[PDB]
């Protein structure tokens, strides 16, 4: 990033730390007026997801007890898991656009090679995907 | 601003040219108003209100 | 006549089985 | 913020950089400063207010001129990741002044007096006579590549009848024969300060 | 509610299934200029527009594409559409936030 | 077609003294240079 | 400031003006302004209902014999809280 | 003179004609001179009135001498722009003339 | 506490401090600029912005001074009109003869100035300067000559882009804001230069040639490509897109867009 | 400049917001009858 | 002051001396003994110094206070500095010193031009010594007041002659001026306070401090207070510097100091003291003007920091205008669009002139052209530009005329 700025470490070490006040920036965050904790939407997956989520609100946590596309729009809406994580193969997938989704694997094509592609572009998911 | 330059003109001077553009492309503002004018045209006046 | 190529070039299905 | 208190020590350090030459009485590659002038370089470096280390760039370029008589564009790289300031502004500096010289200089670089007041004084015998002698015209180098004619703009010594300089070596009561003679003295490798009169 | 939807000619599709949608123009930001931007103006929504087989002209169907009109105030607008007994999208002015300004904040160190 | 000479700087208008196209100044020599409408290169 | 520049007369400006308060007075029970248009040309304004009276006394004289319609324009505005606004030369 | 198109798509021919007959749609030359893919008119819809002949600043399109070509088929007057270069071999010497003749007193 | 000052002839309660160009821009009357831009940063280059003071002699930059103690300011004074005369007849003393060209040419800021208040015979008898491409990227198509030194697109790479690599080099005339040395000059702002660039000497090379301002509609509305939600206004020309612009917004893009989304 | 002279209209009464009569113009003089040619 | 610029000779001039009891902890009865002293801007500025001073005095808010002496000494005909910093740097350093204090100021900076490098190397000895004899820096030559002087070394900026430019010159950014309000004596270097000043009024100020400041205003007229060097150039029999009283008038000047006019004929023509300054045609020159300031602005002209360049008729003027004004063109940075292409633009006509292919018409035009630089370029390079042409063409018209129909006659 073009402007200067602390650099930290590692998630569960430098995250926790600083949530149990370990780390010497969480003494920086406290004395802080409106603080801002910036969590990317990238860093959520990476395997274990939810263990960093749970660590930063800790911070937010903290922070209050001192004082002084495709994805807003679902949760919206309580689209959620949202993550194909449900499977469980489920017959008869029905791509909105297979574009983004249909590198991962077709692994319940073998099952229901058939998939419906409602995309706009040629794209990887058109190809392997029926109708 | 409101007649184009001589096109002898237009070839070798900025202003010029830039004036020619505008009064070919956007054209001339007008203050904003009202008129009638009258003229003895061959079959009786000829009459114009614009604003 | 039509004068400037096409528009879209929309893309087509591959020969290739899946 | 920050400060920057004296030093007057220091001040004898920095005499050195004053007088390097001491006073008479490209392919993005390569380039690197020899340690007496990293020496020179912090001893003046100390001279500005501690907040702001970028006043440190115009003293600095001279002295890489001071050393390779010429500015390779790495140089300039150098200097700028020294002081860490982007090579740009660096290069803007090197651009908007004279004094800098991109082009490789003969080891007399010539310069002259071209402003009015020396032309009321005839500058030009004088700056004929020297292209009499060379045959080279104006910011053209000797093939010997070892003068480069340069007419200047006021060298501020209008006092002064026709005058050149040759390298911070002002010589004044100029007469074109004079110069001719001190092109020679140039030959002899010795040369005083002179004021013919 | 003066509606007058009999007296106007217009065909019953271009008072129904087609909005109106009234606001102030923003400044072609290529320009820096603050002109054109000010007064209300009631573009309606573009429809479909092919293609000419011949020649490659941008022929097309809409009866009232090109329609637009300026505006000295939005409530005058709205009741003007209402008058006409359409249906609307009104958008809100947003004239820029003020801004401090100052040579000097340059050279703070 | 071929390039002009030029050293360095120079004028262009497609030959037409008020005929040609609106008069523009080339600025290149040993390089390739321009150009407005008229091909009046001047790589030389 | 002369050969480009319509010199416009002060002259005609004046009587137009004093005539155009000469009428202001006679009948003011609906001239709501008498503009002048600088470049001489008067026109005062009228209560729609009250079009037959002024444009009656317009023909009858005292100095208004303007006989003859040169025109009956109606320019339109979809501002306003009356939109259509006609227009009377003479 | 040269052999080269003077067009150069400043696009104001359609800017400012009245009728708005010609339609152009210019794209680069892989030189990367500006030039016209398809200028086109139509002599249903032009008027003949000279604006366009007034407006080119380099001169290019010129109203032409020739009065004559009446024509059987309403698609033979939507002229192509090959079309109008054809034209612009025919007479060209023609043309010079009268702009010749005539530029002095623009 | 905000000091009472006069535009021309009316009483304004003006914030304290603040530019007589925001003076003026409060009560809506607008001075003829160029190197000013706000949401970037005040420079005194390019004096078109002169307005004369109610009784001060001489004529001072509008976006330089702050307003204060009661100040009146004829923006339409005569004096003040010869003056914006008197630069924009050195602004286009050297300007190439580039506007049926010059992709910039419908609506290039320039031009306007040219016609509000410029007077229109040329005066100028000699020979413009010209100088050669500095290529720069992908994107970028750089001409310069049509250049005309508002820094601007340094004060938006250095205080926004946070690039430095370009720069202005050199002194008097033949100075250039190209950078030196050869470098490309690739960034994720680098796009809306296109659209912060006074005139034609920085525009677009994907959209280049292809359309004319006066040509295109403006439909507006938003970005996709980032969920960020930024203003835009598209631009096609009759069932076609030409090309992407910001729309101004507060809370989001201010004036700004991306460049992936462009 | 012409153009910039242009000037908002002159306004009177703007109801709005001895005396002695007079005419918007003097009268015109009859015309003198075509002296050379009196008569067709 | 002109023998042995060391310490030794500074004797000559009596050193220090009571320079410790000068520094009272206080500027203000110096201060004042600077406004008394009538003392305006030796830069050409003409500004009442003391009062330029005053601003400073301000509870220093805690943002160090600084000082830079502007020291190039280039403007064409000026060579007034040369022999000065080659011939007595400690005079000028105790007035580092003390104007250093009437500021209250941390430290003087002082930029030099490049090509004074050796006596920029000579001031840095003489300054060591300063150093050594624990003039300067902690307590500095008694009293207990720190200070704390360097000298910047420049690279062929004239522009940089310019205050604010040279405070911009400073800090690495290229000589490029600030537009105003802010000033040196609101945020000069980096960000804290500043001040600049010629070397003349810094090195006479402490001598303001010794001998009265009355008695500088003795000399010359009330409102031209004290003296001034004056450069002798062009046409002149022994060309050199003198400092003088301001009111004298300049053939008394010439014709003694400087060994007198080469002629009568120069008497008849015109003589520009400085360079910006215009040039004034009559054989009344002085005979009218005297050297003091206002005296020259009753001749619609400047001081011109007192440079003075003779011209005989032997050289027509016009080639020595032209010059000149290429001397502006090859320097002005540019950044104000007026200055960058206007100038440009007087010296593409010029040379049609020394041509004499110009149709006549046009010197209007340029008399106009000039009135459109004439106050609008941010810093003053470009009214210095503007100015002596303007004077030219309020002057010697029929030469150029007649040199134009000459050539018309080809
Ligand atoms: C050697 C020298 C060169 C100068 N050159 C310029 C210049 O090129 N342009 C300019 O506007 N002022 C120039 N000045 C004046 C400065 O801008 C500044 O106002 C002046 O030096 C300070 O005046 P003072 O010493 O009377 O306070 C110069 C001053 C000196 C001493
Ligand atoms: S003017 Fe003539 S040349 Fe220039 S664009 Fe319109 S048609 Fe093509
Ligand atoms: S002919 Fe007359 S009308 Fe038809 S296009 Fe050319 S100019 Fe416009
Ligand atoms: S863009 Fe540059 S070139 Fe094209 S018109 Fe405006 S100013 Fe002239
Ligand atoms: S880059 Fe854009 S802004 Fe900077 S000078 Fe050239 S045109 Fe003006
Ligand atoms: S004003 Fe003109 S001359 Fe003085 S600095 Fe700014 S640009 Fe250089
Ligand atoms: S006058 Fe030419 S250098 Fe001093
Ligand atoms: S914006 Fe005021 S000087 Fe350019």
């Amino acid at each position: 990033l073009t402007y200067r700025y602390d650099h930290l470490g590692d998630s569960p070490k430098i995250l926790q730390d600083i949530a149990s006040g370990n780390h010497p920036f969480s003494q920086i965050l406290k004395e802080a007026k409106k603080p801002m904790v910036v969590l990317g939407s990238s860093a959520l997956q990476r395997s274990d997801g939810t263990a960093i989520l749970a660590a930063v609100s800790n911070i937010a946590q903290n922070i209050r007890l001192s004082s002084g596309a495709s994805q807003v729009a679902a949760l919206d809406l309580g689209y959620k898991p949202g993550v194909e994580a449900i499977r469980k193969n489920p017959p008869k997938v029905l791509f909105l656009l297979g574009a983004d989704g249909g590198c991962i694997t077709r692994q319940d094509l073998p099952k229901d090679c058939f998939i419906i592609y409602q995309g706009h572009h040629g794209d990887v998911g058109a190809p392997m995907a029926d109708v | 601003k409101v007649s184009p330059p001589k096109r002898a003109e237009m070839k070798t001077s900025m202003e010029s040219l830039i004036h020619h553009f505008k009064l070919y492309t956007e054209g001339y503002q007008v203050p904003p108003g009202a008129t009638y004018t009258a003229i003895e045209a061959p079959k009786g006046e000829f009459g114009v209100y614009l604003v | 006549y039509s004068t400037t190529r096409k528009k879209i070039q929309e893309w087509v299905p591959p020969s290739t089985p899946y | 913020x920050x400060x920057x208190x004296x030093x007057x020590x220091x001040x004898x350090x920095x005499x050195x950089x004053x007088x390097x030459x001491x006073x008479x009485x490209n392919p993005d590659t390569p380039f690197d400063f020899t340690p007496e002038n990293y020496k020179r370089i912090e001893a003046i470096v100390k001279n500005y207010p501690e907040g702001h280390k970028a006043a440190a760039v115009l003293p600095v370029l001279d002295l890489a001129q001071r050393q390779n008589g010429w500015l390779p564009i790495s140089a300039m790289n150098k200097v700028a990741e020294i002081l860490q300031v982007p090579p740009m502004r660096v290069y803007e500096v090197a651009t908007f002044y004279t004094m800098y010289n991109r082009k490789p200089v003969g080891k007399y670089h010539i310069q002259v007096c071209t402003t009015t007041p020396c032309m009321l004084r005839n500058s030009d015998s004088i700056l004929e006579a020297i292209q009499k002698k060379l045959g080279i015209k104006v910011g053209e180098t000797t093939p010997d590549k070892l003068f480069t004619l340069i007419e200047v703009e006021c060298l501020g010594a209008c006092v002064n009848a026709p005058m050149v300089q040759i390298n911070d070596n002002y010589y004044e009561d100029l007469t074109p024969k004079d110069i001719e003679e001190i092109i020679d003295e140039l030959k002899a490798g010795k040369i005083p300060k002179p004021g013919p009169r | 509610k003066l509606d007058i939807t009999t007296l106007t000619g217009v065909p019953e599709e271009h008072i129904k299934t087609r909005k109106v949608r009234i606001f102030v123009p923003a400044r072609n930001n290529m320009q820096s200029g603050v002109n054109n931007t000010k007064k209300w103006k009631m573009e309606f929504d573009t429809r479909e527009r092919w293609e000419n087989p011949l020649m490659g002209w941008s022929s097309t169907a809409d009866p009232l594409s090109n329609l637009v009109l300026t505006f000295s105030t939005k409530e005058d607008a709205v009741a003007f559409a209402e008058k006409n007994g359409w249906s609307f999208d009104v958008e809100e002015r947003k004239v820029p936030k003020p801004k401090s300004k100052s040579y000097g904040a340059n050279f703070s160190w | 077609p071929v390039s002009e000479v030029g050293s360095r700087v120079i004028s262009c208008d497609g030959g037409g003294g008020a005929l040609g196209h609106p008069r523009v100044y080339i600025n290149l020599d040993k390089e390739t240079k321009t150009g407005t409408c008229g091909y009046c290169g001047l790589q030389f | 400031t002369r050969p480009t520049i319509r010199p416009r007369n002060d002259v005609v400006h004046k009587q137009l003006s004093a005539f155009g308060q000469y009428v202001a007075e006679i009948l003011p029970k609906y001239v709501q302004q008498v503009q002048v248009s600088c470049f001489n040309e008067l026109e005062i304004f009228i209560h729609p209902d009250g079009v037959i009276p002024v444009l009656t006394f317009l023909r009858d004289h005292t100095n208004a014999q303007f006989k003859s319609l040169a025109d009956l324009t109606a320019v339109d505005v979809p501002t306003r809280q009356n939109r259509f606004e006609i227009v009377y030369n003479l | 003179p040269s052999g080269e198109e003077r067009c150069i798509a400043c696009k104001l021919c359609e800017a400012v004609c009245p009728a708005q007959a010609i339609t152009i749609e210019a794209e680069p030359r892989a030189d990367g001179s500006r030039r016209t893919t398809r200028y086109d008119i139509d002599m249903t819809k032009c008027i003949y009135c000279g604006f366009c002949q007034e407006a080119c600043p380099v001169d290019a399109i010129v109203e032409g001498p020739n009065f004559e070509f009446s024509t059987e088929t309403h698609e033979e007057l939507l002229y192509n722009k090959e079309k109008l270069l054809n034209n612009g071999d025919k007479w060209e010497a023609e043309i010079a003339a009268n702009i010749q003749a005539d530029y002095l007193y623009r | 506490n905000l000091i009472e000052v006069f535009v021309d002839g009316q009483s304004v309660m003006v914030e304290p401090g603040t530019t007589v160009l925001q003076a003026c821009e409060k009560v809506g009357m607008q001075i003829p600029r160029f190197c000013y831009h706000e949401r970037l940063s005040v420079a005194g280059n390019c004096r078109m912005c002169l307005v004369e003071i109610e009784k001060a002699p001489k004529v001072v930059a509008a976006c330089a001074m702050p307003v204060m103690k009661g100040w009146n300011i004829l923006t339409n004074s005569e004096k003040s009109k010869k003056a914006r005369e008197g630069v924009m007849e050195f602004l286009l003393a050297n300007h190439p003869l580039d506007c049926p060209i010059c992709d910039q040419g419908g609506e290039c800021d320039l031009q306007d100035q040219s016609m509000m208040f410029g007077s229109d015979r040329s005066r100028f008898l000699e020979g413009k300067r010209a100088v050669e491409d500095k290529n720069i990227g992908p994107l970028v198509k750089t001409i310069m000559t049509r250049c005309i030194q508002c820094t601007r697109c340094i004060r938006f790479a250095s205080e926004i882009a946070g690039v430095d690599d370009l720069g202005t080099t050199g002194r008097g005339n033949d100075m250039q804001v190209g950078t030196y040395i050869e470098k490309m000059f690739m960034s994720e702002l680098s796009g809306n230069i296109i659209d912060i660039c006074p005139v034609g000497a920085l525009t677009s090379k994907p959209y280049a040639f292809t359309a004319r301002p006066w040509e295109t509609r403006k439909t507006e509305s938003i970005d996709v490509m980032d969920a960020v939600g930024s203003n835009i206004v598209v631009s096609t020309r009759t069932g076609e897109v030409m090309r992407i612009l910001p729309r101004m917004h507060e809370d989001i893009n201010e004036e700004w867009i991306s460049d992936k989304t462009r | 400049d012409g153009r910039r002279e242009a000037m908002p209209p002159s306004i009177v009464m703007s109801s709005q917001k001895e005396k002695k009569a007079v005419t918007p113009a003097p009268p015109i003089k009859r015309w003198e009858l075509s002296k050379d040619q009196p008569y067709l | 002051g002109r023998h042995d610029w060391r310490l030794k000779g500074a004797q000559s001039r009596g050193d220090w001396y009571k320079t410790k009891e000068i520094l009272l902890k206080g500027p203000d009865w110096i201060l004042g003994e600077v406004k008394t002293s009538g003392l305006r801007g030796r830069g050409g500025a003409g500004f009442p110094t003391g009062l330029k001073w005053s601003f400073m005095n301000k509870p220093s808010d805690g943002r160090p206070k600084y000082l830079v002496v502007n020291a190039d000494e280039g403007e064409p005909g000026t060579c007034k500095d040369r022999e000065i910093i080659r011939h007595d740097p400690h005079k000028l350093v105790e007035g580092c010193l003390v104007g250093g204090r009437a500021m209250g100021a941390r430290a003087a900076y002082i930029y030099i031009r490049g090509e004074f490098y050796n006596e920029a190397s000579n001031l840095q000895v003489a300054i060591r010594e300063a150093y050594e004899a624990g003039l300067i820096g902690k307590n500095a030559c008694g009293s207990g007041y720190d200070f704390d002087v360097f000298v910047v070394r420049g690279a062929g900026a004239y522009i940089c002659g310019e205050e604010t430019a040279l405070i911009e010159s400073i800090e690495g950014k290229q000589g490029k001026p600030r537009l105003k309000p802010p000033f040196p004596a609101d945020v000069g270097v980096f960000g804290c306070p500043t001040t600049v000043a010629n070397v003349e009024t810094v090195a006479v100020s402490p001598t303001i401090c010794r001998r009265g400041g009355a008695w500088f205003a003795s000399f010359g007229r009330e409102r031209n207070s004290g003296t001034k060097l004056f450069n002798i150039s062009g046409h002149v029999n022994h060309p050199c510097t003198v400092e003088e009283e301001m009111s004298v008038p300049l053939k008394e000047l010439i014709e003694k100091h400087a060994g007198g006019v080469i002629g009568g004929w120069d008497n008849l023509l015109a003589v520009i003291p400085g360079g910006s300054s215009t040039p004034l045609i009559p054989k009344s020159v002085c005979e009218t003007v005297l050297m003091d300031f206002d005296a020259l602005v009753q001749a619609q002209t400047g001081l011109g920091t007192a440079a003075v360049i003779v011209m005989d008729r032997s050289t027509d003027i016009v080639k020595a205008i032209a010059r000149l004004i290429e001397f502006y063109k090859h320097e002005s940075c540019g950044q104000c669009t007026p200055c960058r292409e206007g100038v440009d633009w007087m010296n593409k006509v010029m040379a049609r002139f020394v041509k004499g292919d110009a149709r006549p018409a046009e010197i209007d035009s340029l008399w106009e052209i000039s009135k459109q630089i004439e106050g609008h370029t941010i810093c003053a390079l470009g009214d210095g530009a503007a100015w002596p042409v303007q004077g030219l063409i309020r002057h010697f018209r029929p030469e150029l005329e007649e040199r134009m129909q000459q050539f018309a006659l080809q």
